[PDB]
RNA sequence: AUAAUAGUAAAGAUGAAAUAAUAAUAAUAAUUAUAAGACUAAUAUAUGUGAAAAUAUUAAUUAAAUAUUAACUGACAUUGAGGGAUUAAAACUAGAGUAGCGAAACGGAUUCGAUACCCGUGUAGUUCUAGUAGUAAACUAUGAAUACAAUUAUUUAUAAUAUAUAUAUAAAUAAUAAAUGAAAAUGAAAGUAUUCCACCUGAAGAGUACGUUAGCAAUAAUGAAACUCAAAACAAUAGACG
């Protein structure tokens, strides 16, 4: 009671999560997206939409490996065009 | 006045170049930009929540080998770690 | 074998805040102790708000002492110790984790495992020093 | 003998070095040795390295870490060129107190740690050229890039009418400082100070 | 640690390498009368600051506006960064 | 060849039908005391 | 003892932004100076109120009441024009002299637009008494499960 | 047994190894400049102890199966051996796959739906009895003194 | 789901709509609060671990599973007819449970028709417990074992070095050489060889009939012939087509 209202709700004072991003006033749309990202960043949109229709359990793990392939190629392919502009820029 | 995207402010401790002193120069740079990772078997931290609270994007989620890029290992001890305090009280 | 009880304990005390915490630390011991069995370390880790309100015998501990003991003892007195624990009110969240000593004869607690510590013979002249 | 020829080979008098050609790193120390090609080579496109270097490049100083890679390239940068770093500390004639060089100048089984100079200086530290050094003009950052080395700015009386009559282009705009002196830090870093003659 | 070699590939081409171009710049002229006018009501007192540019963006060309060369960067330099092995 | 496994299949079902109607006849006179 | 003494704190303006319809709930919490004038609950007990401080509805709101019906309460329109009433609302209710904060939930067209008008113009007079932002998607560690596969 | 440990601490050595101790502390102080005080008896009720405990924390009653079988496997080796040392006699691989073809079933015989450890209690009695044929296929003698030995 | 609460008129679903015990009995949304079940995000690559089924919420116990030396054993093996053991999803027989899902069912859609796709309820079942049964594209469509053969890059295990380095080993994964192959492609095997087991000999009829065994049953295994054709199958190619 008395002994923790002077506890300033130490609780309150970073005890939610990370659902939260305080807004410096002024600004707004930054602050909003700052949301934007971290939902984006925790992926928990899309899991939401995932999160919608199971598919079976096989099904969702070739899925899942292919999700896998195509974001290794993706950076394989990445690399490569380094490479080949790092070659340009040099002379080869 | 101006604004920070467009001005490089090497420390005077190192070597200042032509082309350093360049707006290429900061885009390449952006470009180009853990007592745990040292190897600490970190399971041993199955308690203190506070070490674990790290590796975390701070949504009770783990990172794949993409970001922590910890020793699969010392990932795979830490999620343990995790995993572990979980079920110990504290997180 | 070597065990440890990383349990968090709730408080009641406005005032005192390790009374129950001590009160189970001693029922916890009295019992591994009578039976074949010797406690180690004991490292109380004081008060924590826990990160989530646990609602424990319908009392919902938005916090708890969370404290930590080394002990040994057969299966059964730390199967045994589960019991013990679970069905004590006073206890909110615990939990017996292993800590073989195939290799190291004598095993820390977790907590000084991760301070770079490994034993208490060691973890003693680490304090010896004095006399 | 065939090893005897590689054992002095040039290829092998430049040490290995992996470190990353772009080192976005604080950087005080040089990273590789530059490759150094007589104008003739360079018509000639020769270099020395496991494949010629493109005609693009047309520099006669490159940087080489792998002779040749997978990506059957040699993975080089043309922009080596420490050359004049270290020509201009001569340009700035000052000399480093190098801690205490007990009996041999520098002092020091093996030097790794307090490496000395670092072939940064070879002169005798006192000298007349001091004569008060020689106002080397440097580029105040704020702390002032004197030839490639940055030196804390320093002034009888703060002079803001200077920094602003440069405005933002106080690094673009280059002062003459009297240098007070530099120190190589054992991590081989060089700590200096300038005199804003302002 | 990074390390993704590829498989090979018949080439090493980019999809549509985006170059960006601002929007129709009246794309943005238009939507912001719709964003000042969805409040204030149709030509917004406040919009005749705004139609004043939706206008010559249509009358000669109602629509003001009715590349990238990586393909052959990449035909020329994937032979030679492709860590094939020899033949 | 799939399509000839498939074929399989409308032959199974078809026998499965087939098997139902044989079904109403097993389990009945025939095969208990007959 | 006491009788009830309500002193409302923070202004919570919730919204279920779903596919198919939008929602813009304003709600305000509630608390006494008398919870703990009391003796006999202990020190723990206050706390818990403290942390979960109640909570009531102040402004239910819905696309469909705005206006529209079926389908159409799922667009972006329907938001865009069915925040301005909740916020409007916000005002002639009189509920704007102490802080509110925002909670979206889900990812249903109307979300963008709920965070357009708020930054926007309609969501002017409110934003200024709005702190943190925040949100409530609810996802699932397994749980039930969830429908087949439409083969749509 | 009672007063068994592990690894080898068979209780004597731990008596005379416990005692130097004893030895040590007091020699430790009859030389140097410090005299002798409390260590009349170096509180016989804490050294009583300090054993005590170590019989605890070494005490089979309060270790793993997994070790009262490490001991075992030696006590069989040791009965069955040919001469000190051997542990590759066929005998000697017959009575270690024999006491530990008890612990399985044990465990089988209470986790009677555990499979796989199942194949492997199997396979092990299947193995044995390889090697025991062998043994029979050569020091007949000898076969037949062990099986009759071990029970079969 | 269920009250508590305050709040108002819609809610919800779809391509768009209908309905149902939706909501003027005050719904949905909100926020608290009880109860009941199933499941287990990230990590997470099924990397891996398992004989194969399978298998990533946490811990406890039990048990198996590693490398390298060292001591021993002294060919004790290679794998195997038959047999035995395990054996997914569905199904079944008992007993409990039953949130969500969802055969069947019934209703609403759409459609020319719609016993479908879509949508609303939603029962057998999906859970556990003891069983029973023994089949899957149980697929790497590739039986097990041993000796051997040209490279590279990554995992990675692991010894070593004068740990943090660059080295020697293995192991896996990915590109290939050779070789093989109807080709697709296989790549330390679909190569070179040796050993052992299983199985095939045109298509239909047919894994059917019948007999026999096993099962509570559905069924499982075993498994013919007559009749009729000069067909029937696979990889590579053009081309037409979506």
């Amino acid at each position: 009671a008395e002994i923790a209202r002077s506890s300033v709700e130490n609780a309150q004072m970073r005890f939610n999560s990370g659902k939260s991003i305080i807004v410096n006033k002024n600004n707004p749309a930054e602050s909003f997206k700052r949301l934007n990202r971290i939902m984006f960043e925790n992926n928990i949109p899309g899991d939401k939409r995932s999160q919608r229709f199971y598919m079976k359990p096989g099904k969702v793990a070739e899925l899942k490996r292919s999700q896998r392939h195509r974001k290794e190629f993706m950076m394989g392919f990445k690399r490569l065009i380094e490479i080949v502009k790092d070659a340009k820029r040099k002379g080869y | 006045k101006i604004d920070q995207s467009l001005s490089k402010k090497l420390p005077k401790g190192t070597i200042y170049d032509p082309f350093d002193f360049s707006m290429g120069r900061i885009h390449l740079d952006r470009k180009y930009q853990d007592i745990m990772k040292s190897g600490a078997n970190p399971l041993e931290f199955y308690a203190r929540p506070r070490i674990l609270s790290r590796y975390v994007t701070s949504t009770g989620r783990i990172q794949h080998r993409d970001i922590t890029g910890l020793s699969a290992k010392n990932q795979r001890r830490l999620s343990k770690a995790i995993r572990r305090c979980q079920a110990i009280g504290l997180m | 074998m070597l065990y440890e009880l990383i349990g968090l304990v709730r408080i009641t005390n406005s005032n005192a805040p390790k009374l129950e915490a001590k009160e189970l630390s001693s029922t916890i011991g009295k019992l591994i102790i009578q039976n074949r069995g010797v406690v180690r370390d004991i490292v109380p880790m004081g008060i924590r708000y826990l990160p989530k309100i646990m609602k424990k015998d319908q009392e919902k501990h938005f916090r708890a002492y969370h404290f930590l003991m080394l002990f040994d003892s057969s299966a059964a007195v730390q199967s045994e110790i589960l019991r013990t624990l679970k069905k004590d009110p006073r206890v909110i969240r615990s939990s017996i984790v292993k800590v073989d000593l195939d290799k190291q004869l004598d095993r820390a607690s977790s907590l000084h495992r991760s301070l770079g510590k490994k034993s208490i013979l060691e973890l003693v002249n680490e304090d010896y020093q004095s006399i | 003998t065939l090893a005897e020829l590689l054992g002095r080979s040039r290829i092998a008098q430049v040490a290995n070095n992996h470190k990353p050609l772009t080192y976005t790193g604080k950087k005080f120390h040089p990273t590789h040795q530059i490759i150094e090609t007589k104008p003739s080579t360079l018509y000639r496109q020769e270099w020395g390295l496991k494949s010629a270097i493109p005609s693009k490049i047309k520099s006669r100083y490159l940087v080489y870490n792998d002779l040749d890679t997978l990506e059957r390239i040699t993975t080089f940068e043309p922009r080596g060129g420490t050359q004049w770093n270290r020509l201009r500390f001569q340009e700035m004639g000052v000399p480093i107190v190098s801690n205490i060089g007990r009996q041999n100048p520098f002092f020091k089984k093996f030097n790794t740690e307090i490496i000395g100079t670092g072939g940064l200086s070879y002169s005798l530290p006192g000298k007349l050229k001091v004569i008060q050094r020689t106002v080397v003009p440097g580029r105040i950052l704020n702390l002032a890039a004197i030839g490639g080395f940055v030196a804390d700015v320093v002034f009888f009386q703060s002079p803001p009418s200077s920094f602003n009559s440069m405005g933002d282009f106080i690094r673009m705009k280059t002062f003459l400082f009297e240098i007070l002196e530099a120190s190589m830090e054992k991590n081989g870093s060089v700590s200096m100070h300038a005199r804003l003659l302002e | 640690p990074p390390v993704y070699r590829l498989p090979p590939l018949p080439r090493l081409k980019v999809k549509k390498p985006i170059i960006r171009q601002e929007a129709n710049k009246c794309l943005v002229l238009m939507s912001n009368l719709l964003q000042c006018w969805s409040s204030y009501g149709h030509m917004s007192p406040k919009c005749a600051g705004l139609v004043t540019e939706l206008k010559s963006c249509t009358s000669e060309s109602a629509l003001g506006k009715r590349k990238s060369n990586i393909n052959y960067h990449a035909a020329r330099l994937y032979d030679r960064i492709n860590g094939k092995p020899h033949d | 060849d799939s399509v000839m496994r498939k074929r399989k299949k409308k032959m199974k079902k078809h026998k499965l039908r087939k098997r139902r109607k044989r079904e109403k006849a097993e389990r009945r006179k025939l095969s208990q005391g007959r | 003892v006491y009788k009830p003494k309500e002193e409302v704190v923070k202004y919570i303006l919730h919204g279920k932004f779903t596919k198919n319809n939008t929602h813009l709930t304003f709600s305000s919490v509630v608390e006494d100076k008398n919870f703990h004038k009391n003796k006999g609950l202990t020190y723990n007990d206050t706390m818990l109120y403290y942390l979960n401080l109640p909570q009531k509805v102040k402004i239910s709101l819905s696309t469909g009441c705005l206006g529209f019906r079926k389908a159409a309460r799922g667009e972006y329109e329907a938001a865009f024009q069915t925040s301005g009433r909740m916020f409007e609302l916000i005002k002639e209710k009189n509920m704007l002299n102490k802080d509110i904060e925002v909670v979206m939930d889900d990812f249903g067209k109307g979300r963008a637009a709920f965070i357009s008008a708020l930054v926007g113009k309609e969501g002017a007079s409110v934003v200024k008494k709005v702190v943190k932002i925040s949100d409530a998607t609810k996802l699932k560690f397994g749980g039930v499960r969830s429908p087949k596969m439409r083969r749509l | 047994e009672p007063l068994v440990l592990s690894k080898g601490y068979n209780i004597e050595e731990v008596d005379k190894f416990l005692a130097a101790i004893e030895s040590a502390k007091r020699e430790r102080a009859e030389l140097s400049g410090l005299n002798t005080e409390v260590v009349g008896i170096e509180d016989i009720e804490k050294l009583e102890d300090r054993r005590e405990a170590i019989l605890r924390i070494l005490s089979m009653r309060n270790s793993e199966n997994k070790n009262a079988i490490k001991m075992a496997v030696e006590l069989a080796r040791k009965e069955f051996e040919r001469f000190p040392g051997d542990t590759g006699s066929s005998e000697v691989q017959a009575a270690c796959m024999t006491v530990r073809i008890q612990n399985m079933a044990n465990h089988i015989k209470e986790h009677r739906k555990d499979f796989a450890n199942t194949r492997n209690l199997r396979i092990l009695v299947q193995q044995r009895q390889a090697i025991l044929r062998y043994l029979k296929r050569d020091n007949p003698e000898k076969y037949y003194w062990t099986i009759q030995k071990l029970g079969l």
